[PDB]
C-alpha cells in the first residue's frame, strides 16, 4: 500500500 | 493464496460518513492507509450497528480469503465481530466465514473454502472495543485465484506511445498513433508519435510524422481501396492525411470544408470517404455532412445536416455529434445506426440526404457503445451511456437487420454495463466485446471491466473469456489480426496522470484452443489469389477439405469507432482439384466495401486459418 497522510 | 488484483473493483455500503470527513466505501480500494470507509455518524442519529461493505469484482473469481486493514489514526470503527458472505449472480449469497478480530491495528486475515463470487459482503457486527455505533476500513485485499479461460492473454507488449488509434496493415503490422507527444495531447502542433508493432517478431518502430501537418490525435480514420488509411480532423481539424503501407509513410491531403474532431468517417460503395459530426475541435455546431474523393477533395453535402445524428448529451453538440454508428448499406447508401436513439438512412449523391431509419427499439442514447457489423446487412450494438461524461453505462445490446428493411430487436445484456469499450468481429459470426467501465468519466480506470465477453448469433448468448490485466477504458483500443487473435491496447493518454497505458495484450480466443490448453490444428490456406473484383468467382486452395470462408474487412479504430470492418460469409462450391474451392464475392459494393480484407478457412469445427491478404476492387 502507499498513504497520504492525514 | 495471493491476493487478486483489485483492477475494475467497485466497493459499495449500507451507509457511509462524507459529511465530517471522507468516509466513501471507494477508499477500501484506493490503496492508500490514510483513506478510510467509515460508517454514518452524522447527522444524528449516527447510523447503528451492523454495516455492510460490498466488493463488485467485475468477474468470478475464485476467493479464498479476505484481508482487513484497519485505520492507523485512531481505534473508532475497528471491526470485531465480522461474517463473510458470496454470491456469484448477485441475488442468492452464501455464509462463507463468521469470527472475530482483536482490538489492534494489525492487519487482519481470514481463510476459507474456496469459493465461485462475482461479489463479497463484509458484515460488521460489533466495533472491536464498544466504542460506539462504528465500523471503518482502510483497505480490503481478497485472497484467491482468477479464472483461466476461455481463451487465454499473451503478456503486455511494450509500446512507447499510449496507442490511442490503431489500424491493421498487411503483412501482421499494426500502426498505432497517439498526439504530438506519446502520453499527452493538446494545441495544434502539426506532429503525431507513432509506432508499428510487427506481429512476427514483437519489434516495434517509433516515427514522428511531422511530414503533412498533421497532429492526428482524434480524427475519423478509414480504409481506401487502393489500401491507403485516410485519416482527418483531429488536433489539427482541417488536415487530411493518407497513409501508405508500401511506403510506411504518410503524404498531405486535402483540406476539409469544415474543421472537425471525434467524428466518424466511412469509406462508401463507390470509395469515397464520408464525414458526419465532430464539434471537439474546429468549432461548436453545424458539421454537416461531406464526402471525400481523390479527384475532387472534399465536397459539401448540405442537405446532409447533422441534427439527424445529435443524442441528446448534456454537454450539447461539444459531444453531442460524436463518434457517429457509421455502415456502407446495399445500394450505396450510409445507414447511421447511433449513438442517439433516432437512426438514419444517408444519400450522399448530388447535396445529399437523409431519411429517418425510426429509433433503435427502445434504447436510449448509446454514446461510446459499439456497433459491428457480424454478418451481410446484420449489426449488433451494445454498451454506451446517454451521455458522454459522468455517465451510467448500459448492458443493454440491440441487433438491427438492414437487408431490405430496417428490424430492431433488443438480444441478450452484457453480464457487466460497458461504455469505452471496443467491438471485434470474428471470423467464426460470433462478436467479441472488450474494455469499458461501468460509469463513464474520461480518463479514468474506475469501474473498467476486465473480462471481455462474446456473443454468439446463434443463441444470442453473451459468454465472459479469460480476463486481461491492463484496464482498457478511454483512449484504449482493440481489433482483429490475420491470425485471429485480437489486439487490445491504450487508455488514458493525460499527461501527469496516473492512469497511462503505454501497452497492449492479445487475446487468443477460444476457437484456437483445445480442452486442455493446448493449440488446436488449425486449417490451411495453401493459394489463392492476392487481388479481386466485386462479383467474382476466386479460387481457393486448402490444406484439407473447406467449404466455409470469411471475408473480413480491415480494421481502423479510435475512441469506440470502427467503420471499417466487416463479415461476409461465403459458402465454397467444390471443384476438380485436391481441396480446392471457388468462392463468389457479393457483386454490391455497398456490401462488399472495396479495401483490404483477410481471407479465413473455417474447419468443420469452426477452427479459422490464419488469414491471407486480397485487395478487393
Ligand atoms: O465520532 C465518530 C468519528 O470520531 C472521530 O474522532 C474520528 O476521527 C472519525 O473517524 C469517526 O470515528
Ligand atoms: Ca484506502
Amino acid at each position: 500500500s502507499h498513504s497520504s497522510g492525514a | 493464496s495471493g491476493p487478486l488484483p483489485r483492477d475494475g473493483w467497485l466497493a459499495s455500503a449500507s451507509d457511509q460518513e462524507t459529511a465530517n470527513e471522507n468516509g466513501r466505501a471507494a477508499n477500501v480500494l484506493d490503496g492508500d492507509a490514510a483513506t478510510l470507509w467509515h460508517s454514518r455518524y452524522s447527522p444524528a442519529p449516527a447510523a447503528p450497528l451492523p454495516h455492510t461493505l460490498t466488493i463488485d469484482m467485475g468477474v468470478v473469481n475464485q476467493v479464498a480469503g479476505l484481508r482487513y486493514l484497519p485505520r492507523f489514526d485512531n481505534m473508532n470503527g475497528r471491526v470485531g465481530g465480522y461474517s463473510i458472505h458470496a454470491s456469484s449472480n448477485g441475488t442468492s449469497w452464501n455464509l462463507l466465514a463468521r469470527g472475530t478480530w482483536a482490538d489492534n491495528a494489525d492487519e487482519k486475515t481470514v481463510t476459507f473454502a474456496a469459493a465461485s463470487a462475482r461479489y463479497i459482503r463484509l458484515t460488521a457486527s460489533t466495533e472491536a472495543g464498544n466504542r460506539g455505533p462504528w465500523s471503518s476500513a482502510a483497505e480490503i485485499n481478497l485472497l484467491g485465484t482468477p479464472p483461466k479461460g476461455p481463451g487465454t492473454w499473451s503478456p503486455t507488449v511494450n509500446f512507447p506511445l499510449v496507442p490511442a488509434a490503431a489500424a491493421l496493415l498487411p503483412g501482421n503490422r499494426l500502426l498505432t498513433w497517439s498526439a504530438y507527444s506519446p502520453i499527452t495531447f493538446g494545441g495544434e502542433t502539426g506532429i503525431t508519435q507513432s509506432a508499428i508493432l510487427d506481429l512476427n517478431t514483437g519489434a516495434v518502430s517509433q516515427a514522428e510524422v511531422a511530414n503533412t501537418g498533421h497532429d492526428m490525435f482524434c480524427p475519423g480514420t478509414s480504409l481506401l481501396p487502393d489500401g491507403r488509411i485516410l485519416v482527418s480532423g483531429g488536433s489539427n481539424s482541417e488536415k487530411t492525411s493518407l497513409f501508405s503501407p508500401a511506403t510506411n509513410t504518410w503524404a498531405p491531403g486535402p483540406d476539409m470544408n469544415v474543421g472537425r474532431g471525434y467524428q466518424s468517417n466511412v469509406t462508401t460503395s463507390t470509395g469515397e470517404v464520408f464525414t458526419l459530426g465532430g464539434s471537439w475541435s474546429g468549432g461548436l455546431g453545424s458539421k454537416h455532412g461531406e464526402i471525400w474523393s481523390s479527384t475532387g477533395g472534399w465536397r459539401p453535402l448540405p442537405d446532409v445536416p447533422v441534427d439527424s445524428i445529435l443524442t441528446d448529451d448534456p454537454g450539447g453538440e461539444f459531444r453531442s455529434d460524436n463518434h457517429a454508428w457509421l455502415f456502407s448499406a446495399a445500394g450505396g447508401r450510409v445507414f447511421h445506426a447511433g449513438p442517439s436513439r433516432e437512426m438514419n438512412w444517408i444519400s450522399t449523391a448530388g447535396t445529399g440526404s437523409v431519411t429517418s431509419a425510426g429509433t433503435r427499439a427502445d434504447s436510449a442514447d448509446a454514446m461510446n457503445g459499439n456497433a459491428v457489423m457480424y454478418d451481410v446487412g446484420k449489426i449488433l450494438t451494445m454498451g454506451g451511456a446517454p451521455g458522454y461524461d459522468n455517465s451510467d453505462a448500459t448492458a443493454r445490446a440491440y441487433t438491427i437487420d438492414i437487408n431490405n428493411g430496417v428490424d430492431v430487436a433488443r438480444t441478450s445484456d452484457m453480464a457487466v454495463s460497458r461504455s469505452f469499450a471496443n467491438g471485434v468481429a470474428l471470423p467464426d459470426g460470433q462478436v467479441l466485446v472488450v474494455g469499458g467501465q461501468a460509469h463513464a468519466v474520461p480518463f479514468t480506470d474506475t469501474g473498467a471491466r476486465m473480462a471481455p465477453e462474446l456473443w454468439n448469433p446463434a443463441t444470442e448468448e453473451w459468454t465472459a473469456m479469460a480476463p486481461m490485466a491492463v484496464p482498457r477504458t478511454y483512449h484504449s483500443v482493440a481489433l482483429l489480426l490475420a491470425d485471429g487473435r485480437v489486439f487490445v491496447g491504450g487508455g488514458g493518454l493525460c499527461g501527469t496522470c496516473t492512469t497511462n497505458h503505454l501497452d497492449g495484450e492479445i487475446f487468443t480466443p477460444p476457437y484456437l484452443l483445445n480442452a486442455d490448453g493446448s493449440a488446436r490444428t488449425r486449417p490451411t490456406i495453401v493459394d489463392a489469389p492476392a487481388t479481386a473484383t466485386a462479383g467474382s468467382k476466386i479460387s481457393v486452395t486448402t490444406g484439407s477439405k473447406i467449404s466455409k470462408f470469411s471475408l473480413m474487412r480491415m480494421s481502423s479504430v479510435t475512441h469506440t469507432v470502427n467503420t471499417d470492418q466487416r463479415r461476409i460469409p461465403l459458402t465454397a462450391t467444390g471443384t476438380y482439384g485436391n481441396n480446392t474451392a471457388t468462392l463468389t464475392l457479393p457483386a454490391d459494393r455497398g456490401v462488399l466495401v472495396p479495401g483490404a480484407y483477410m481471407l479465413f478457412a473455417m474447419d468443420g469445427n469452426g477452427v479459422p486459418s490464419v488469414a491471407t491478404t486480397i485487395q478487393i476492387s
